[PDB]
């Protein structure tokens, strides 16, 4: 098993490639 | 910089919420650097970020709360200036500040809900003091984003604060929390 923490880039709608 | 307000989560028979944007990427850069924010907050859930990081905060009690691996030791953006943490528990991962005037709070409370970023209600089983289960499985990118995200008791009545995903394979099983409990012990 894997432990994850749930944080996302900057901003309300953070921007992926 | 600052932890700064971009968004937020309006929760409701059954548990809904839905979600509203209130401040775009420059906004939240310039925010951050100024620590003042002059809008208007609304709801019981709030969408926070940094310059490099976003994830949620849960107002219960008066008290705007969400992860300390979100939010270090940051001051929150505000009508009057940037305001220190009222509470700084490194060890069970949780900080809070002094709730902004129009936020709307939680009060304190074994189905459980839990409202993520996208403002979807899913269900949870408790399963100990600071861990439950998914009843029906999602993969973590559907979490992506939601600690911080309060868990809900059926009245809509705050049981915890989301922390950490347990997975398997890409799909989250289990979610990991800071049970109400322990804003209470941290708040004497
Ligand atoms: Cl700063
Ligand atoms: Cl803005």
């Amino acid at each position: 098993d894997e432990l994850v923490y749930l944080l996302d880039g900057p901003g309300y709608d953070p921007i992926h490639s | 910089g600052s932890v700064v307000i971009v968004g937020r989560i309006i929760l409701s028979g059954p548990i809904t919420a839905y979600s509203q944007q209130t401040r775009g990427l420059l906004g939240c850069i310039i925010t951050s650097l100024t620590g003042r924010d002059r809008n208007q907050v609304e709801g019981e859930v709030q969408v926070v970020s940094t310059a490099t990081q976003s994830f949620l905060a849960t107002c219960v009690n008066g008290v705007c709360w969400t992860v300390y691996h979100g939010a270090g030791s940051k001051t929150l953006a505000g009508p009057k200036g940037p305001i220190t943490q009222m509470y700084t528990n490194v060890d069970q991962d949780l900080v809070g500040w002094q709730a902004p005037p129009g936020a709307r709070s939680l009060t304190p409370c074994s189905d459980l809900y839990l409202v993520t970023r996208h403002a979807d209600v899913i269900p949870v089983r408790r399963r100990g003091d600071s861990r439950g289960s998914l009843l029906s499985p999602r993969p973590v990118s559907y979490l992506k984003g939601s600690s911080g995200g309060p868990l809900l008791c059926p009245s809509g009545h705050a049981v915890g604060i989301f922390r950490a995903a347990v997975c398997t394979r890409g799909v989250a099983k289990a979610v990991d929390f800071v049970p109400v409990e322990s804003m209470e012990t941290t708040m004497r």
